[PDB]
């Protein structure tokens, strides 16, 4: 019923709905974090149409190229030296 | 332990043909044939000495594997 | 060594028969798209050295075991030798994909690849990952599906020819198996 | 050979390649002569200083020698 | 099986390499020839039955001495096998016109062919008489085209060169 | 008010959409071959898969919003705030706006079926309105980074 | 001087047989491919200077510490060295693209050139990146034709294969 | 595994013969030698953490390019390998050590490192200025004997000969 | 690998009989099946990560004491090694959800385990409180549908009916 | 042995990957044409008897040497043998056309045959005869291109069944080959 109210135009404006504020959580300053947490991250709608029935999911989107995925970078712990000495000019 | 010992010679063998085949010409060295008919006379030369060599006597055979493993 | 032209030369020389023109249509439609072989050989021979080092490196990135002290590709001998099994495999599968049969790597690649590498010690799981890897980049060659490198071709279809080599990169993991 | 025709057939092969092992170019002939004399003697003249001594200045004699038991 | 495909990747194996672009460069030529060396391969195909006929007893009409009593074509399944004969290496002309080499020809016709035809005391000018009377009699603009006819005939004596 | 262009309008998008992203970051790259460069932040392996999921969830953003009719949702959760990720963490703008207006091309393309390389199956009539709508949608994520 | 020529000569004197229909059946591809590599040949003869100039100061471009002391490229008879090795390569394509196979580039260039840059101590990433240079920037409508540059660019990466 | 003893078993084998006196006479200068050779040794297996650190970063500050994008050393586990690859052929040093000849060298850290090398795309250069560093700063009275001095630099520089 | 076709194909060939109409009978239920079992696989194929995270950490919010020294779990890379034991049964469950039957679960997840389990003293009853709180909290409407519940429910079940 | 669905599996093990939604499209096709496959199934079965004797009765009237005496097929325990020995090969080919996979004949059934015919003496060119003839009576039973036997299916192509059933029946030969 949401996705329904979501999608209908006409209850849109003769329904306007109330802002809700959002909860506290602190920011620091990075905009990495503060505007794309790891909470929602890569979240995005799944589209899919068929005979009477349409469909939407928020799935976590990856890609790759030549054999590792590009959300690779954020690893599991379970799936888990020397310091290079500084060159001069 | 048998067909490997027959793929170690074929792979051996075939390292070694390359030398005489330098980057995509046969050389001198193979020259199977210097007439027509001639190759075919020297296939039938070939597969019929290699069954006279395994008809061999037990001593030379003997002789033979440990000469083998002397020289290699 | 048998192409695809001496393959229906031999299944109609069992027959006694005559090579009629009910099954010349699948020679000629060989001969259609022998343009699109060439372009589709010539994609993988342009950039064989980077897929035969990538498909090793990700196996062993994949399988860290196998630079272990005592792994089969601990020394720099083994590793030269794993770059060698490698590639010979990759040479053989061009040369099937050019000839239109692979009757030239189940007689002078994959007889007996299988019991040369058990009396090796040669771990059969790291092989079939390897050319897995090196199928993946063939398709990913034989379309313009690469990442960072694209071939100019004319415009068209090649589906044809990926699931031939695709079908020739199978049957080399089901020979040591 | 073992047919009839087979034992002069490999007469007419043997002195053909002998004439063609002479076409060689000077680089193949020279390398294969100082090749020849350092196979003759880590298989056959090991502590011998005499036929190291014929192998250095005549290297077919180390060549054309056998170091197996071929029974040839 | 020798043909295009066959030299060039048994070239590219000895020396070790990968198909280079003058391996690519021979197919191109297998390629344009295909459209001129099949239609005379299914032209034989669809008539083979007479140009068989008319070669067997023209290789009769020239060695009449063939059908005398001790001879090689004494009685009726002699002949028989003679138009057999010739049949078979009919056939193995059309193999090598859909191949493209000569590598059926050499493979099952030629080689070990002058040891049997010895000892079984046939003789091998009767065998060239009726390959001959099929190249002379090739018509090329009706019977094939112009292209098709060179191709026919230049592995037609091919035989009688390899027969000779 | 009418769903049955709407929704062939949604699903001629969602259905080649793949290619589309595969498309529009290999004519980026086709433009300016900096980025594939030692150098470039697209050269690494683990960069330019994140291009590809950047590119596929603006796709994904966009088309949920000609779907839902409004831009409401594309602005809360895309456009809060990208272009300033994009500055710390060092990306060039103006290739992923190239990137951004080829997926745009690609989309009027799709919807109008005057696509020159694949052809759907549609009924009879007009659908430049939802093309106008999106080109609309398309420049709200194109002036929302700079 | 491996080609298209010189492989079926050999193969027809190592099997000690004639050229058959094959062999000349390769060289109609030499005939249908000299009308697009010849133009790419002539076009890297009269175009050489300005495409070993860019190539060679993108080699230092991106090795920059070729020009230390105790490198390679230090002073400049070292750099005018550098250039002319570029240019004896472009010189070779050209070879190879004149000839048909690749038998000028593993005759004269390839042959022997890992034993020369390793005791010579000249690091072969280095050669690689100018080859690289060059491949990269080909532009295919203006520079050549478009059957051309597939040929002027499939002789370039066999280079890059055989130096690293 | 070439050392004393199985140099002249060998040599014995070979010719086919027993072990002679000269064959005695050799493993003698082994029993002088052991004396000398085996401090060596054992003062790298005490030693050797602190050895490979100052090698690999001297490796890094004379080519500080490794870590630039796109080259062998631009990330953390690079360097890792590094050090790793650094602390294999300190331990072969330490393995030709104890047996006496440059077996264990030539047989698991030389023969193949040129075709690995190559491919995998790593400057022998930045191998075999870790290597000089180490031997350069050798210092024969505090860190060795006087003869155990010579011993280990005699395999350090047989790496440097063989990898360039 | 015990599935559908798996099990038919070994009862007619035990029997030594051609496929009757049984046998192409039960296909048709792995058919209608298939439109049910293979949206949990890839539910689970798209979630994993976040489903084995909160199963591995429910585990020893049950049993504390495992991280006690001398215990299964007291250092880090025993549970790095236990979400690695946790993700490898998920994965077996994927599995036999994508084959239809058991099989790759008996086959390499249960076979053997007791012995290993008990020898290498890990406990089962943490092995089965994870997969236990992973059925417990799969919710019908949101996380599949209502049949791909009911079948994804039917795997986890097994393996604790196995493990216990 | 292996069906489709576990072929997959052991494809994605080796990765150590779960079976996602990209790669499961070949087996959603799989289930699209489920019922396709058996009805090309029971057209085989169906006939096998007919398919059987009618291969091995061309066998010999093409090639009458071996009914002759010290031939393979001489006597009654022979002839029987022989088609005793067809029956086989046309049972595991079955299995492999309703397991979508080959592999339940790679071990089962081909796994030896090479060297036992020629430990047996069983003549190789008349076997691959044999099998040549049942597989062009599979393909004219899979499609309805038999002569004097018409079944009565649903409308539509089997080409890809054809082609599939084909491919079982050309390693059958080249395993005793
Ligand atoms: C952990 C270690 C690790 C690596 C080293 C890389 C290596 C790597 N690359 C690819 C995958 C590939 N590799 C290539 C190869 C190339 N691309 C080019 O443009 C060059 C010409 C050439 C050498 C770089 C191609 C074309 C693909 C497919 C498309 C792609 O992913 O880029 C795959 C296949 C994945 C699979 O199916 O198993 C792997 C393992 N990935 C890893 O996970
Ligand atoms: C001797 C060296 C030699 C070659 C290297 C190739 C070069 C080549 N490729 C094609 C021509 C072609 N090549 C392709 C192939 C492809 N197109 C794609 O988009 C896919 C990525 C890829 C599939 C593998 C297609 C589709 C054509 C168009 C003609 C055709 O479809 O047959 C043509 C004919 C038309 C033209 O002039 O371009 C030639 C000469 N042929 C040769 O003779
Ligand atoms: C696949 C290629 C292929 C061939 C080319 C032929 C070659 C061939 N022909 C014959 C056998 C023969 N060929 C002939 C033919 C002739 N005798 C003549 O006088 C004329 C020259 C000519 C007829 C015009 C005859 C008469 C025999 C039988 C000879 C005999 O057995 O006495 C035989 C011995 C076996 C047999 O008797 O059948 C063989 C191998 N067979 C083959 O399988
Ligand atoms: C596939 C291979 C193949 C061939 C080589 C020919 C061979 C051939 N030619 C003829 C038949 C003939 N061949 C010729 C000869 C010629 N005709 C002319 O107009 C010219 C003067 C001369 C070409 C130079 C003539 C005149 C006939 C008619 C009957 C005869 O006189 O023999 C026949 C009898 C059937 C017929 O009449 O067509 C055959 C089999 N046909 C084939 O199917
Ligand atoms: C649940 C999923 C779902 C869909 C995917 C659509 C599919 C769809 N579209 C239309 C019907 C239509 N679809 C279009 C759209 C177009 N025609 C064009 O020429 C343009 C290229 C394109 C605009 C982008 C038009 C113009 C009609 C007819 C008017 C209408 O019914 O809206 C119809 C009714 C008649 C028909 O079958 O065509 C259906 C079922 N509707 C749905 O309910
Ligand atoms: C919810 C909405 C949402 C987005 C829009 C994206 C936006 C986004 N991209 C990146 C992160 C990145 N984004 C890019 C993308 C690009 N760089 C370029 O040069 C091209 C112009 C462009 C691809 C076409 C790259 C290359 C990185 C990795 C940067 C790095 O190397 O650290 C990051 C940092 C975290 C991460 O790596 O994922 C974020 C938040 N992610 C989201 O979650
Ligand atoms: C090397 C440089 C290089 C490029 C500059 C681009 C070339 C390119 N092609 C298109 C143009 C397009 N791109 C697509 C996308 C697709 N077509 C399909 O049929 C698929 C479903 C999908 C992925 C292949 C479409 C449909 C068009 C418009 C073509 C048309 O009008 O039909 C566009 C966007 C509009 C335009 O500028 O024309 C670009 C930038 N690709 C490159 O490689
Ligand atoms: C016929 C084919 C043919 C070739 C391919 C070259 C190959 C070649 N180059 C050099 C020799 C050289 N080649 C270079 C070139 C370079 N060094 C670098 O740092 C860069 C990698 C590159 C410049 C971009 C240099 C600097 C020398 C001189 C090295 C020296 O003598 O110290 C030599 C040694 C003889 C000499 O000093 O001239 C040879 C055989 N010469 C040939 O005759
Ligand atoms: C015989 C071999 C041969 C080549 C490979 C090229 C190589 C080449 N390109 C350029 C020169 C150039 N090359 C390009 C590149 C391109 N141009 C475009 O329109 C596309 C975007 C892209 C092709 C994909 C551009 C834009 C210039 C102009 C100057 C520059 O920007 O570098 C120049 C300098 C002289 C000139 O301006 O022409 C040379 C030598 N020329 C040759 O003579
Ligand atoms: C038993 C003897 C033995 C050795 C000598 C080494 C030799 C060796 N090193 C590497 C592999 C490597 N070696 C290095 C080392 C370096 N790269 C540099 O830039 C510097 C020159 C140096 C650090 C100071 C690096 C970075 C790799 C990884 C290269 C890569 O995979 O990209 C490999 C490939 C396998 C692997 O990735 O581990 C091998 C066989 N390994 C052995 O098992
Ligand atoms: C087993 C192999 C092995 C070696 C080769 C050496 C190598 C070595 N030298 C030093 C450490 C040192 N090495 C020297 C060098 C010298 N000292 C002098 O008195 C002379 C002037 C000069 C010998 C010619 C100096 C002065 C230091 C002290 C710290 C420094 O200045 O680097 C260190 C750091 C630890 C320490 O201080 O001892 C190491 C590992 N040590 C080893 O364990
Ligand atoms: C293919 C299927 C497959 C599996 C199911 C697992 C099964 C499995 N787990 C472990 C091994 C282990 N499994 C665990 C897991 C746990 N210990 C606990 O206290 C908890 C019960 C649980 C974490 C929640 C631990 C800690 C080890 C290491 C035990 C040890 O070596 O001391 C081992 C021994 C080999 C090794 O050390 O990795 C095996 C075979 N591995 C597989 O390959
Ligand atoms: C593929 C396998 C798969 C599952 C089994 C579930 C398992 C699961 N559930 C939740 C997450 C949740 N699970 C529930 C439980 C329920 N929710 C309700 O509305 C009911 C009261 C009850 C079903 C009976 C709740 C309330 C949350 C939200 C956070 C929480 O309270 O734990 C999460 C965290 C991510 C998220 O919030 O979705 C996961 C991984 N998800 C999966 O991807
Ligand atoms: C075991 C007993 C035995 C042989 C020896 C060969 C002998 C032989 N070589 C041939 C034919 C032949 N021979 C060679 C040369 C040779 N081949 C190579 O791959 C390399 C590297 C070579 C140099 C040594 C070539 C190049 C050909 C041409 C066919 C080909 O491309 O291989 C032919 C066919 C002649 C013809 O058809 O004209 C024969 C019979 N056959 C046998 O049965």
């Amino acid at each position: 019923m949401s996705l329904y109210a979501s999608l209908n135009p006409v209850k849109r404006m003769t329904y306007k709905a109330k802002e809700q504020a959002p909860a506290y959580v602190k920011k620091t300053g990075n905009p990495v974090e503060d505007f794309y947490p790891s909470s929602w991250r890569n979240m995005a709608p799944v589209i899919s149409l068929s005979a009477n029935r349409v469909a939407v999911a928020f799935e976590k989107i990856d890609a790759a190229s030549n054999g590792v995925k590009a959300n690779s970078n954020n690893k599991p712990f379970w799936k888990s030296n020397y310091v290079a000495p500084e060159a001069p000019a | 332990l048998e067909k490997a010992d027959e793929f170690f010679a074929r792979s051996v063998t075939m390292q070694y043909k390359a030398f005489a085949c330098p980057n995509g010409v046969y050389d001198i060295q193979c020259t199977e044939g210097t007439v027509k008919g001639a190759a075919y006379e020297k296939r039938a030369m070939a597969v019929s000495a290699a069954f006279r060599a395994k008809q061999a006597s037990p001593a030379a055979k003997a002789r033979a594997l440990f000469e083998n493993r002397r020289h290699a | 060594m048998l192409d695809a032209f001496s393959r229906v030369v031999v299944n109609s020389d069992a027959k006694a028969a005559y090579v009629g023109g009910s099954d010349l249509q699948a020679l000629k439609s060989f001969i259609a798209d022998g343009n699109k072989r060439l372009d589709a050989v010539n994609s993988i021979v342009s950039n064989a050295s980077c897929m035969v080092s990538d498909a090793v490196s990700g196996m062993i990135c994949e399988n860290p075991g196998l630079i272990s002290p005592g792994g089969n590709c601990y020394t720099n001998r083994r590793m030269a030798a794993c770059l060698r099994d490698g590639e010979i495999i990759l040479r053989y599968v061009s040369y099937a994909l050019l000839a239109g049969d692979a009757s030239v790597l189940e007689d002078r690649c994959l007889n007996g690849l299988k019991e040369t590498y058990i009396a090796l010690g040669v771990p059969t799981n790291s092989s079939i990952r390897a050319v897995s890897i090196m199928k993946a980049q063939a398709v990913a060659f034989i379309t313009n599906t690469a990442t960072e490198r694209k071939m100019s071709f004319a415009a068209g279809d090649c589906t044809s020819l990926a699931s031939e080599v695709a079908s020739y990169f199978d049957r080399v993991g089901a020979a040591i198996s | 050979g073992n047919a009839k025709g087979q034992a002069e057939q490999a007469r007419v092969a043997a002195l053909a390649t002998a004439f063609r092992s002479a076409q060689k170019s000077a680089s193949k002939t020279t390398a294969e002569r100082y090749s020849s004399a350092a196979y003759g003697r880590d298989h056959f003249a090991h502590g011998c200083s005499y036929e190291e001594s014929v192998f250095n200045t005549y290297p077919a004699t180390a060549a054309a020698m056998r170091s197996k038991s071929y029974n040839y | 099986m020798k043909s295009v495909i066959t030299t060039v990747v048994s070239a590219a194996d000895a020396a070790g390499r990968f198909p280079s672009n003058s391996d690519l460069e021979s197919i191109q030529g297998n390629i344009q020839r295909s459209a001129a060396r099949l239609e005379a391969a299914e032209k034989l195909a669809g008539n083979h039955e007479a140009v068989v006929k008319e070669a067997g007893d023209a290789c009769f009409a020239k060695y009449a001495y063939l059908k005398n009593p001790g001879e090689a074509g004494e009685n009726q399944e002699k002949i028989n096998k003679c138009y057999r004969d010739v049949d078979h290496y009919m056939r193995l002309v059309n193999y090598c016109l859909v191949v493209g080499g000569t590598g059926p020809l050499d493979e099952w016709g030629i080689a070990g062919a002058r040891e049997v035809y010895r000892t079984l005391n046939l003789p091998t000018s009767a065998y060239v008489a009726s390959i001959a009377y099929t190249r002379d009699r090739l018509c090329v603009p009706r019977d094939m085209s112009a292209q098709a006819g060179v191709e026919f005939s230049a592995y037609l004596d091919y035989l009688i060169n390899a027969l000779s």
